[PDB]
RNA sequence: AGUAAA
């Protein structure tokens, strides 16, 4: 029993503080036009104060290949973690487990803050709105809940009769879409909690869904190979295209913030990139996952950089236009990696796994002989 | 809502430099480019850089190159802009302007490969033989521009589709000694970063492609695959040796096609970071991170390191013409350079953005060279921070002026070139004697046996003569005529005689004694040269007098009487471009015709048929009031023509153009407003300066020096000036005289602490260290400056334990910044001794402001302290915390002999906070601090801060500014939040915020009669105005800030300040850019905005802008609410002739008078500093 | 110096008029919203809010003497119905449980009162 | 006070 009442000795806690890097970037910003005026960081341990955040290294996205292990955050009950999301300002990181619980961790020292009993069924979906005011979560029972920053539930309704796998907001907060195991995608009005359209045609349980950043377009995955990826019009509720991208279950669909790229993950051990303006051919195929690719995450700063998670516990890094992986960690987790979440600044990546742990990864420090268990 | 953008100070700071044949193939010129400015310089043999031409662009230059075309009379410049724009321009004789030869656009969406954010600048390269030019676009498209209709059709090469896939291009250079254009490309197929060099060690490659222009085939030759990971640039070695030199961070490589690679290690940081075979270069311990290099010889290279160190590199070569060794020579230290070019042998130019760019001369000394500084170009560096303060000294005659007397102090430069720039827009004369002399309207000063002996003043009925010696006393004796007014008085015969013109005749004197008088349709104007005197009657009759050896001899000029002469002037050309000392008479007739005659004879050599119109170029064959032709610059080598036409000032610059006069005149743009007594007053020496003073409602100083740049400094204090004259006296050393509108004669000298050879009168104060923040303390009238110096880093903090850095002798220590806060006295512009706060070892000052905090020991509530926020930077793995420093500047008894020591630092509050202090502000006497991801409001007690309220905020607040219990906070990645404080409940609440992400540089306010805007500067060089509109549907109940104005200022803005208009409650929001410029945002009424928007559209559509750039597209944001006018484009309307103005006004259905009234009022209300 | 040369004390801003009159304010949906980070309701204190319970602005009561420890961490579910003070006053801070129970306190920067 | 010490 943990109630915050027993005496504990003071101990210094490991931190990844971004404030020195932000200060250094603000200082360099005055007299440096671009990264070409930026002085070289030496691969030496003494250059700790020369580090800048990813916004200061737009020409070298290799800085945000988070292969340095920081901490493993584990609940006292050892429950598998299905979704991890950072708060919009990065103050905390919230995890969703199979017990229906929310667990909050500090965004700097990665220590336990508080725990909530949020759902009566495993938490599957968790997404924040673009205005940073609402956190929308869904569970395995088909219920959708609305949350505020103080983690107080203000509205609850049953969106589907079966398990909801993902949810995503529209460009504004007015509408969101949910996908479920009943094979449907449903468009919802956020304020009125009203079902607008029911998108049918997949034929099997929909595993993922994504709303376009600008256009007003909805892309969803599926289990059946006949309709693996579908494109929808939320206003009319009619299918726009069918993309036979994968021969196995599609686990992830992630539209890039540029509005041009569709990133997909599947159980056929492959990640694929598509140009939604030309769906007749694949932009790129990302090979290197030994097992199924179960999670992807675009970097918040570098638009070509994303991370990928696998059912074997591997965590690989890719860039658009590069054939092979720009980095990776075989056996980063012991079990399927369910979700990946980048810190809003982009210097920390968090992974939630089927093993009852959540791990934090940061950029490798200059002058580090990467001989640890996750590198060599 | 509606505003107009105006540029007050042009950007200073050079990024590109070259030595090419800009004007003709006989001589080469130094061509330098900043961001939107292009300059052409000649070298004068001391050595001085003389400005020959200057051009402005509606765009930012990203790359500059030159090429000699086929059958060309000069070089053509290659300028790259925006994302993918190649402009080919050339100097145009005839006119004195640029000519665009071809425009090339490569901004198709398919070339971007789906990327919407372009991080690659277009880089133009030229083949050494001039066969082709290449521009790398988006980092993946190679545009080839073949040369012989001087350009062949261009084609694009996809570098990803070559023999090897070229990714992450680092640099590209055309090689020497090939039959086809051979382009060497340094790229990184598998990218890595220094934080990860243990699993991806050294992946850098070079390839050379032979460009077959006809067949469009580009095979790869001479590949190399395992270069060090930190390769930074490549330089093509000249023809006899050939090959390429590759700069890495810690190593230097020479690569040739037929020879094995040769490289050396510049320091010990290469041991575990590259497997490339490198030998130790003995005697040198340096890095090449951001270094500029150029070839001064076929085997000699001069390198400007970061930190300013200059090295001469020698390629040691055996008989086989193969480089076998390197030699490094540590030469002088110099400025931090962004560019480097070799001029005529022995001369080297160092272009700089951070500090003054300077010209160097190198001489071989009795293999080794020594460098000396010959000239420098003033550069207000990156304007990090600015402060408005009161000038230390102002004459007591100007203390009653209703307008405030202000100056700007800016943190400029960086590092060893860090400095403070004291900037004043106008000139304030130092009055030492004022004479109340009513009645006299005109005056002249003459030299007597180079002091001035007499002061001749003319009344409506009498002439008053003042003898100016040890004391100025009226001279009532004989000599000068006193019974009537004087038309003109001046010297003649090499300052040996004095000439005086009366309405009845012309008189010659030799001091106090009249020599002879020649009676003379009353005389209305006289023009005097040496030894020619030309007088004009009221009806246009012209007679000439020659000083014959002395006496004045009448010589009747043979001038035709087709049209009567309205005005004229005499010009004596010394540096002779008036070819086909010489003497000339510029003449204006009633029919609008301007004529030039050679003065010994009277033969016509130049004619213009419509002079008063104000044509932009004057070529050979209303109500002009005065003309003055005068030569300025070094040795009077720059002739200028000044014209007064119907409340309009015309400035013309003469340039040669090939028995008529081989010159043409180019109209010079200006903002001087003119809305018989001569208005143009030439002076040869006022505080060492030569130029012309312009009288009238808006007095201005026209200064041209050996630099050759035209300087227009207003003198608006003391109101309009009626007359003006130079005055060299014992009590007035190299001063001047002028009459104000109240009939007061002031004896004045120019203040000696400012330099007037700059766009604004400036004083640069070298600090030898980086200046971060400057704050002006209104009490005690001193400046607080936060500075930093770099020291070697010796320890690695842990979490505290410190690890001593143990390395070898070839190791290079990292730089550690040590911060301090200094007091600067505006009286002498010196650091106050014993007044300096030293921050802690790793402490960084993140903000420093002057804050008004509540106190009881004051007539009002506020007190006005100086507040500084700090953070202890010790790496990513140590928790960052900081302190709040509250300091007062007190008055103490000065130390004997040190009057500066009357001011000392008084630290009131100095305590560590529970987090990093990233921003500071004051709100109704309270201290607002951003500590971590919270914002706190503090109350200052006797010695302690007490928390009043707090609120959670975004990731990192770096800027905060407040107005009337409202606070505007800016985040690094999120845009802005509007905060409100309620004193009664002690509640700090969020009013509204921008939902969309935005990388903000700084924030301020836009003030209208009742509208309050929020001005935001952008990382993409944009200015945006947000408004809180809770009644608008777009703002979902007021929780969302809506942008109502957009403007792309092609520069980063980090500091703002506000002044009222010279417009009831409108304020001008000034800013200083990181390119060294100063801009304004002036709120506008909607009707005027709409009229000037129609004018702006007409100007965009109907004008041939430089380099073919589009003014409208340049000012587009990064949807776009373009409610901001471009005043630099609106200035083009002032530059047009009257006919063109009338045509454009009729096209847009309005009146030129209305347009001018709208345009000139914006210049009037913004005449501050 | 900024307020000396460019003062705004004589200008009544539309922002000031809007915040004082709560212009554009709309009732909160989802009744249990926190209202944290929002201005207090001037109408409710002065005469009458009108909306009631659904007003976006806080309705406060003068019966709180201890600072809310959840509000400091930023996770408070009670909102206006909270029985603890939502003011940043480090004199009405809650007493330190560990100092009151287990003798000394662990952290040297403890905000709770050691009495 | 709802886990302040997980
Ligand atoms: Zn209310
Ligand atoms: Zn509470
Ligand atoms: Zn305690």
């Amino acid at each position: 029993t943990f109630d915050g009442k027993r005496m504990r000795k003071a101990v210094n806690r490991k931190t990844i503080d971004y404030n020195p890097s932000v200060i250094k970037y603000l200082e360099n910003r005055i007299w440096q036009r671009d990264q070409r005026d930026m002085r070289a960081i030496q691969p030496d341990a003494g250059y700790y104060n020369d580090l800048v955040p990813p916004i200061g290294m737009l020409n070298n996205p290799m800085n945000a290949v988070t292969t340095k292990f920081v901490r493993t955050s584990t609940n006292k009950v050892k429950c598998p973690v299905f979704v991890v999301r950072w708060t919009p300002e990065g103050r905390r990181l919230v995890t969703g487990a199979s017990s229906g619980e929310f667990t909050l961790w500090n965004g700097l020292t990665f220590n336990f803050e508080t725990i909530l009993q949020a759902h009566d069924s495993p938490v599957r979906a968790m997404t924040w709105s673009h205005n940073d005011m609402w956190m929308l979560t869904a569970d395995h029972g088909g219920y959708v809940k609305y949350w505020q920053s103080n983690m107080n539930n203000v509205k609850m309704f049953q969106a589907h009769k079966e398990a909801i796998r993902e949810a995503s907001f529209s460009p504004t907060d007015n509408k969101f879409a949910t996908c479920s195991d009943d094979g449907t995608v449903r468009i919802w009005d956020f304020l009125r909690c009203h079902e607008e359209r029911i998108l049918r045609g997949h034929g099997a349980d929909v595993k993922c869904v994504d709303w376009h950043p600008t256009k007003g377009l909805v892309v969803s995955g599926s289990k059946d190979s006949q309709q693996p990826i579908k494109f929808w019009d939320p206003k009319t509720g009619q299918s726009l295209a069918t993309l036979h991208a994968h021969k196995n279950t599609v686990m992830e669909v992630k539209l890039n913030l540029n509005g041009n790229w569709l990133l997909t993950a599947s159980r056929d051990h492959l990640c694929k990139l598509f140009d939604i303006r030309n769906l007749k051919e694949e932009l790129q195929v990302f090979r290197g996952h030994k097992k199924e690719a179960t999670a992807v995450a675009w970097h918040p700063v570098h638009e070509g950089l994303f991370a990928s998670g696998g059912s074997d516990g591997s965590l690989l890094f890719w860039h658009v236009g590069v054939e092979k992986e720009v980095g990776g960690m075989e056996m980063a987790h012991e079990g399927m990696i369910w979700s990946l979440a980048w810190h809003p600044l982009g210097h920390i990546l968090c992974s939630g796994s089927n093993d009852h742990t959540s791990k934090f990864w940061t950029r490798n420090r200059p002058g580090d002989k990467m001989r640890d268990r996750y590198n060599l | 809502m509606y505003a107009v953008y105006k540029q007050a100070h042009p950007p200073t700071g050079l990024e590109f430099s070259m030595y090419c044949n800009f004007f003709n193939n006989s001589e080469r010129n130094l061509v330098v480019a900043g961001t939107s400015q292009l300059y052409v310089y000649r070298l004068n043999r001391r050595e001085k850089l003389e400005l020959a031409a200057s051009f402005s662009f509606f765009g930012n230059v990203m790359s500059m190159a030159s090429v000699q075309l086929a059958g060309a009379k000069r070089d053509a410049l290659l300028l790259s802009f925006k994302d993918a724009k190649l402009s080919v321009v050339e100097y145009d004789p005839g006119t004195h302007d640029l000519k665009t030869l071809s425009l090339h656009y490569f901004e198709e969406p398919e070339l971007r490969d789906g990327f919407v954010q372009n991080v690659h600048t277009p880089r133009v390269r030229v083949d050494p033989d001039g066969r082709c030019a290449a521009m790398l676009v988006y980092g993946t498209r190679l545009v080839v521009l073949p040369f012989r209709s001087s350009f062949l059709p261009s084609y694009i090469i996809d570098v990803r589709a070559l023999d090897e896939k070229l990714l992450n291009i680092i640099d590209l250079q055309f090689l020497h000694g090939y039959y086809e254009p051979t382009l060497l490309i340094l790229f990184e197929p598998n990218q890595t970063w220094p934080g990860r060099v243990a699993v991806r060690q050294d992946t850098c490659s070079i390839v050379a492609i032979s460009l077959n222009i006809t067949q469009k085939v580009h095979p790869v030759i001479w590949s190399l695959t395992s270069l060090p990971f930190d390769c930074t640039q490549a330089l093509a070695v000249p023809k006899p040796i050939g090959g390429v030199v590759v700069f890495a961070v810690n190593s230097l490589l020479y690569l040739n096609q037929s020879v094995p690679p040769y490289g050396v290690a510049l320091n010990s940081l290469t041991t575990g970071t590259t497997a490339f075979p490198l030998r130790t270069q003995e005697g040198v311990r340096i890095t090449l991170d951001c270094a500029q290099a150029t070839f001064i010889s076929y085997d000699k290279m001069v390198i400007s390191l970061k930190g300013g160190e200059i090295y001469v590199l020698t390629l040691i070569t055996d008989g086989m013409r193969s480089v076998r060794a390197f030699h490094f020579d540590k030469a002088a230290a110099s400025v931090l350079t962004t560019s480097m070019v070799t001029m005529e042998p022995g001369y080297l130019f160092l272009g700089s953005r951070l500090g003054n760019s300077l010209l160097l001369k190198y001489t071989e000394k009795l293999a080794t060279y020594s460098f000396e500084v010959c000239d420098s170009i003033l550069n207000i560096g990156p304007c990090a921070n600015a402060a408005v303060g009161e000038p230390a000294f102002l004459s007591e005659e100007f203390q009653n002026s209703p307008e405030p007397d202000l100056e700007i102090v800016v943190c400029s430069g960086h590092g060893k070139n860090g400095a403070l720039s004291v900037l004043q827009k106008s000139i304030r004369p130092q009055v030492v004697t004022t004479f109340e002399l009513p009645g006299c309207y005109d005056m002249w000063t003459v030299i007597a046996p180079r002091r001035h002996g007499f002061l001749i003043l003319s009344r409506e009925d009498s002439t008053m003569i003042l003898q100016t010696g040890q004391e100025i006393m009226e001279l009532d004796t004989s000599g000068f005529a006193t019974q009537g007014p004087t038309v003109f008085a001046g010297n003649i015969g090499d300052n040996r005689y004095i000439v005086q013109v009366s309405p009845l005749g012309i008189r010659l004197l030799e001091g106090v004694n009249q020599l002879h008088f020649i009676p003379v349709a009353p005389i209305v104007q006289c023009a005097v040269a040496d030894p020619y005197v030309v007088i004009m009657s009221a009806e246009g009759h012209v007679t000439m007098f020659l000083l014959k050896s002395h006496r004045l001899a009448l010589h009747k000029p043979p001038l035709h009487h087709q049209s009567k002469v309205i005005t004229l002037c005499l010009y004596r050309d010394l540096s002779g471009m008036f070819t086909t000392p010489t003497h000339w008479c510029l003449l204006v007739r009633e029919n609008g015709t301007m004529e030039i005659y050679q003065l010994p004879d009277w033969r016509l050599v130049f004619l213009v048929k419509n002079f008063p119109v104000g044509q932009r170029v004057l070529v050979d064959s209303p109500l002009v009031k005065e003309v003055l032709l005068v030569a300025l610059g070094s040795r009077q080598s720059r002739p200028y023509l000044l014209v007064h036409v119907d409340q309009e000032l015309l400035i013309y610059e003469a340039f040669p153009h090939d028995g008529n006069l081989k010159v043409r005149f180019k109209k010079v743009p200006h903002n001087i407003n003119f809305r018989r007594v001569a208005r143009f007053r030439y002076f040869e020496d006022i505080y060492g300066y030569s130029g012309v003073f312009i009288c009238g409602p808006s007095p201005h100083w026209l200064l041209v020096t050996g630099r050759g740049a035209l300087r227009l400094h207003p003198m608006a204090i003391d109101g309009p000036v009626d007359s003006f004259a130079p005055f060299h006296n014992v009590n007035c050393p190299r001063g001047f005289l002028y009459f104000n509108r109240q009939g007061e004669l002031r004896i004045s000298v120019l203040p000696a602490y400012l330099s007037y050879d700059a766009p604004w009168p400036v004083r640069k104060i070298p600090l030898r260290c980086t200046a971060h923040y400057v704050a002006y303390h209104v009490e005690s009238k001193v400046y607080a400056v936060a500075t930093s110096t770099n020291t070697p880093c010796a320890r690695i903090p842990r979490m505290k334990e410190f690890e001593t850095i143990e390395r070898d002798e070839r190791y290079i220590h990292p730089q550690q910044e040590a911060f301090s806060i200094q007091l600067i006295s505006p009286v002498s512009w010196e650091a106050i001794p014993n007044a300096r706060i030293e921050l802690q070892e790793w402490e960084h000052v993140t903000c420093m402001k002057t804050v008004s905090l509540r106190s009881e020991e004051t007539v009002s509530g506020l007190k006005g302290y100086v507040a500084a926020g700090t953070c202890l930077m010790q790496g990513e793995e140590v928790t960052c915390r900081g302190r709040i420093l509250i300091m007062d500047v007190i008055e103490v008894v000065p130390e004997p002999g040190q009057p500066l020591t009357k001011n000392k630092f008084k630290v009131l509050y100095e305590k560590e906070q529970k987090g990093p202090v990233t921003a500071l502000c004051h709100c109704n006497g309270h201290l607002v601090s951003a500590i971590g991801q919270k914002i706190f409001l503090w109350s200052l007690r006797a010695s302690e801060l007490t928390g009043m309220a707090f609120i959670d905020t975004q990731l990192y607040i770096h800027q905060m500014i407040s107005v009337k219990n409202f606070i505007l906070a800016a985040d690094v990645m999120k845009s802005i939040s509007l905060l409100r404080y309620q004193e009664e409940s002690k509640t700090l609440s969020l009013v509204s915020r921008d939902a969309k992400p935005l990388e903000v540089y700084s924030v301020d306010f836009m003030v209208d009669n009742a509208q309050l805007g929020f001005l935001v500067s952008d990382r993409d060089r944009n200015l945006m105005v947000y408004m809180y509109l809770p009644e608008a549907k777009e703002s979902f109940g007021g929780m969302r800030l809506l942008r109502r104005a957009d403007f792309h200022v092609g520069a980063h803005v980090n500091t703002f300040w506000r002044t009222p208009c010279r417009w009831e409650n409108k304020h001008i929001t000034w800013f200083a850019t990181l390119d060294g410029g100063i801009g304004l945002l002036l709120p506008m009424q909607e009707k005027t905005y709409r009229r000037l928007l129609m004018l702006q559209n007409a100007l965009t559509t109907m004008l041939p802008h430089h380099a073919g750039l589009n003014p409208r597209a340049f000012r587009m944001l990064h949807n776009a609410v373009r409610n901001v006018l471009d005043g630099e484009l609106l200035n083009r309307y002032l530059y047009l002739s009257t006919m063109e103005r009338s045509e454009l006004a009729k096209k847009i259905g309005t009146t030129p008078d209305i347009i001018l009234d709208d345009l000139l009022e914006t210049d009037r209300v913004t005449a501050h500093f | 110096m900024q307020e000396i040369i460019a003062s705004v004390d004589h200008i009544k801003f539309d922002l000031e008029i809007a915040v004082e009159q709560q212009l554009g304010a709309q009732p909160l949906p989802f009744p249990g919203m926190d209202k944290s980070g929002a201005a207090v309701c001037e109408f409710f204190l002065k005469a009458a809010c009108g909306k009631g319970g659904m007003c976006p602005f806080r309705h406060i009561s003068g019966e709180k003497t201890v600072v809310c420890k959840h509000w400091l961490r930023g996770l408070c579910k009670k909102g206006d119905q909270c029985e603890f003070l939502h003011e940043y006053d480090m004199t009405k801070m809650p007493e330190c449980y560990f100092y009151s129970k287990f003798g000394e306190c662990s952290n040297k920067e403890c905000p709770f009162l050691h009495i």
